[PDB]
């Protein structure tokens, strides 16, 4: 508890800093780059249903 | 042009299942084979968790004292279950849990339209005993991929910081192929018959499938007869 309630101070002068994070997922489509680890690259194209 | 006509049905498990029409002309087992799976993966009646309130946990990222999955985790054992509807559109199930043990398809308060097709898929596990867990699983009927991303304009005012939205994946089937071969009339040039194999998750019957198919394609001859 001690730790938390007072080792709070951060930088002088500005001893209250708020700190927000934001979680932002991101995914594959037509752009991303993809590759192997053999050494073979590559830039997804057209992403295609399944179907084809 | 000789009309086709469905022979038996190949119906051996809820899992996997074969169409067979025997009355098919030359080439059009490939003909109706390509463009009936292009159906069978598009326009789909599924069903697919949207969105799961939960009692303690506000965001997807946190993990309930008592749980044993992250929540995120268990939400996407949510996205692998298999549960098939029949009239409500939409509806909501609650889990309703307290003690160590793993929580199967059968402990939710299972409604009588909800109907899982195997009970037996283990969502999440439970560490504690004194640890009450209850959640509200709102799940809806739609068709084809729609993710919570493409829905995010409408958002439909999600203040209430208790309400997680997973991706409505409203995809039965699987794996498709289609079995052609000699159809052995006795009596004509030539014929093929068409074992058409779909693999489901177990949710949508194939001659209930493939009479939507047909009204799909339905709307499909309207403008092409007329010009």
């Amino acid at each position: 508890r001690r730790k938390i309630t007072q080792g709070d101070d951060l930088a002088p002068g500005v001893l209250k800093i708020v700190k927000v994070y934001l979680a932002v997922k991101r995914r594959i489509q037509p752009g991303d780059k993809m590759a192997g680890r053999h050494g073979n690259k590559g830039v997804i194209s057209k992403i295609n249903p399944i179907e084809d | 042009f000789l009309k086709p006509r469905l022979v038996d049905i190949e119906q051996v498990s809820s899992t996997h299942a074969k169409v067979t029409l025997e009355p098919l002309e030359r080439g059009f087992g490939h003909t109706l084979g390509n463009a009936l799976r292009r159906i069978l993966l598009s326009s789909m009646p599924g069903c697919a968790v949207t969105e799961v309130e939960i009692d303690g946990v506000l965001h997807e990222y946190s993990t309930k004292e008592g749980v044993q999955e992250d929540i995120l985790e268990i939400l996407l054992n949510l996205k692998g279950l298999a549960v098939r509807v029949q009239g409500k559109d939409e509806v909501i199930l609650t889990l309703n849990k307290s003690g160590i043990g793993p929580v199967t398809a059968a402990d939710i308060t299972h409604d009588g339209d909800v109907e899982i097709v195997k009970p037996q898929h283990v969502i999440c596990h439970l560490t504690d005993e004194n640890a009450s867990i209850s959640m509200r699983i709102k799940v809806q009927r739609g068709r084809g991929y729609v993710p919570a991303s493409t829905r995010i304009h409408s958002e439909e005012d999600e203040r209430p910081i208790g309400r997680l939205l997973v991706d409505a994946c409203y995809s039965p089937v699987e794996r498709i192929a289609y079995n052609v071969e000699a159809a052995r009339v006795e009596q004509r040039t030539d014929l093929d018959k068409l074992v058409i194999e779909m693999e489901t998750n177990g949710t949508i019957d194939p001659e209930e499938a493939i009479r939507r198919a047909a009204t799909i394609l339905a709307e499909q001859l309207e403008a092409f007869v007329d010009l």
